[PDB]
């Protein structure tokens, strides 16, 4: 607080400004394939490449999966995981996340003015297939779609002029918007992903082992924010 | 105690701070640098 | 990966 | 395959989000006749057909943003939607 | 699959893809008319 | 631990060493002596 | 809040390991480094 109080007195001692901090606690996700040797011989595939890439295709499906719904048990902790209000940004704790509960096409306007001015400049919203094709099947009460300009044009890159994004993991009725870049900060370990062939302890058998320590937490609560639509 | 003080968390230097409204005012309001405590402007408050 | 099909 | 078996356009909103993000970029639509047709005469509730642009205009170049083309071998209440470069292989 | 494992816990053996076979067998389609020679002759236009 | 392993046998798992915290924390001992600015100007022995 | 969360533990990077000790036994005693299973040092009981 900056207190103005009487110019001709002495003045007084201000509050000092608060800080949080954000437990991003980093957690593996592993895969561990116990691949025959013989296929990796007979294969003229490349059969373990193939198998690498599988599994990085599953790890970022997982990556995907944790930062957006992980509970937290030693995963993750996805930013529709972390406890949610309907209150300001003034008002809530800092752990929380704000959420818009409706009981149309309204809600998502006040969602993006839940954000702060500054957000909005670098503001992305996160939408899962099924309530992307919920909004784009909103329809104003004339009928016609609010959100896509018609059934000829598309997908619309943008939903309040802030670039739309498609993840598969968010819920049936789940939507997000918010600076990420502030909002969520996913968390990898120098080492990365470290992947190694134990073709040595069950020989014959060549183990191949894929671990990354993934990490995500809610940086910045005040740069997300979500929108539970009806449940139908 | 079996290694788990070892971890020490990393905790980043650099803090970000709240990214504050852009100071509309000063940019829509005139803006003066006087040398004074008070600024008198005289206006025409008409009764011609 | 095994000699299952 | 995912067959989407609704109870006026949502339909074809869900099928092509039933698509995974990668196919959507080469996925096309195939139609019968009659099912293109069912498709123009879908109307928004004041009476304007959504897909199609105005009855004075010709046939759309492209619906929900993909190229659309028309199969008269599928049944008359049969849509379908997909990378076919992906999806199907003569 | 990919097990969200723990520190305690150990690494159980996760299920590997699992690969399909699509066997899209070629089947000949075969139109099979008789003509008579009369016809092809006596056609003003090129009956074949 | 060591289990003194033999030529021949299974080499059991011994048991990993402990660690503990001590968490020594700094606070400020101090002293505000008040001298008066007469003594340090008015000295050869140097008051401060 | 006020500035506590700032203001991180130096761990020192050093472990002090406890048990550690200038091994006497291979100080008083002479160690001979050696390739093989057994040692045979030759040790005349006398008689000469």
């Amino acid at each position: 607080t900056v207190n103005h109080g009487e110019e001709g007195k002495t003045r007084e001692q201000t509050s000092t400004p608060q800080i949080n901090e954000v437990s991003i606690k980093l957690y593996p996700v592993y895969a561990y394939p116990r691949t025959t040797q013989e296929i990796v011989d007979f294969s003229d595939v490349d059969i373990l490449s193939w198998l690498t890439g599988e599994i990085g295709d599953t790890f970022t499906e997982t990556e995907e999966s944790d930062l957006v719904v992980g509970d937290g048990d030693k995963k993750a902790k996805g930013f529709l995981s972390v406890p949610r209000a309907e209150k300001n940004d003034k008002e809530r704790d800092f752990g929380t996340l704000q959420v818009i509960k409706p009981s149309s096409a309204d809600p998502l306007i006040d969602l993006k003015f839940a954000l702060r001015k500054k957000y909005r400049k670098n503001a992305v919203w996160v939408v899962n297939s099924t309530t992307a094709a919920k909004l784009q099947k909103v329809k104003n009460a004339n009928g016609d779609y609010i959100w896509r300009d018609r059934l000829q044009a598309g997908d619309p890159d943008t939903l309040l002029g802030l670039p739309v994004e498609y993840l598969e993991f968010m819920p049936d009725n789940v939507i997000a918007l918010g600076d990420f870049k502030r909002g969520y900060y996913i968390v990898d370990h120098e080492t990365g992903v470290r992947t190694r062939p134990d073709n040595l302890t069950e020989p014959g058998f060549i183990k191949i082992f894929t671990q990354k320590y993934l990490g995500g937490g809610v940086v910045d609560s005040n740069a997300i924010k979500i929108l539970e639509l009806p449940q139908d | 105690a079996d290694g788990g003080y070892t971890v020490i968390p990393e905790l980043n230097t650099e803090i970000m701070r709240m990214l504050t409204d852009e100071s509309t005012m000063r940019r829509i309001c005139t803006v003066k640098k006087i040398s004074s405590n008070e600024f008198k402007q005289l206006v025409s408050a008409g009764g011609a | 990966s095994t000699g299952v099909p």
